[PDB]
């Protein structure tokens, strides 16, 4: 059996009540990944979270991620949102970095060569781009150097990255090499868009008045799947 | 369906 | 009751995500070392007994 520890990062890279899904498919992650027995620690989460208490929200304080799903917002650890939500936070965060951090929890990937790390961004993207809700933005070759740099530490075993965004594919497509012991997937290749789903009018429609998405549909196949 |  | 793989995943995935009847969809990708796919998901997600 796996002796070593297993790390998630969660990232929703987006922000405004229309994005929604992004951060209903972060928050059901975070539950998804502690079921599963990762511990809370080792989980460290990117949300804006201007989603619960929204206004717009028709359900005030839950997040949910398919029509019928149970909150999934309750027990979120709030470890960087708002503007604390950004690319130095969140590189510092992967290169288990505390003193790089500014503002947040300061939970970090302070992981060893035996560990098991997983992340999951999703957003909005374009080609070689990944949106942020703050300046500035999380562009292809700076992740990919990011995970080089962390390959370069050597303080993981393997590592998988799922990645939703528009041209997702154009973020690891030739830029992310073989031999970094990263495995990666992404919801669309780099020249076509990614898709929300439970969507106002689609079958299965949010309830009444949602009139936004509920999630994406490449982060709930792997999210309903693994629960099943 | 909304993008991404 | 079943093992299943990163790789297992990824088809299931792609499979859900593919466009039917040529409408919406798009493409699921891999990348990296694809051979890391033959791992448990377990190693990275745990097991939720159930």
């Amino acid at each position: 059996f796996q002796s070593g520890t297993r790390w998630a990062v969660l990232v929703a890279g987006s922000s405004g009540y229309w994005n929604y899904r992004h951060q209903a498919d972060i928050c059901h992650a975070y539950q998804l990944l502690r079921k599963g027995g990762l511990k809370e620690e080792n989980i460290v989460v990117f949300m804006y979270d201007d989603i619960a208490n929204n206004y717009e929200n028709p359900r005030p304080g839950t997040i949910i991620n398919s029509p019928h799903g149970k909150d999934v917002y309750q027990g979120v650890p709030k470890d960087y949102t708002g503007d604390d939500v950004n690319v130095d936070n969140l590189f510092a965060v992967i290169l288990g970095d505390k003193t790089a951090v500014k503002g947040g929890s300061g939970k970090v990937v302070d992981s060893g060569p035996n560990d098991h790390i997983f992340i999951f961004y999703s957003n909005h993207g374009g080609p070689g781009v990944l949106g942020m809700p703050t300046s500035p933005y999380l562009y292809a070759n700076d992740l990919n150097d990011v995970l080089k740099k962390k390959h370069a530490l050597g303080t993981y075993k393997s590592l998988v990255f799922y990645l939703e965004a528009c041209e997702s594919g154009s973020i690891f497509e030739g830029l992310l090499p073989e031999g970094l012991n990263i495995y990666a997937t992404t919801a669309s290749n780099a020249e076509e868009s990614s898709w929300g789903t439970y969507c106002p009018g689609e079958e299965p429609s949010p309830p009444p008045e949602y009139e936004t998405c509920l999630g994406d549909l490449y982060s709930v196949a792997w999210m309903e799947d693994s629960g099943m | 369906y909304v993008a991404d | 009751l079943q093992t299943e793989t990163l790789h297992q995943q990824y088809e299931l995935v792609k499979r859900r995500t593919a466009p039917v009847g040529y409408s919406y969809g798009s493409h699921v990708m891999q990348y990296g070392d694809v051979g890391i796919s033959k791992d448990n998901l377990d190693l990275y997600m745990g097991t939720n007994p159930a």
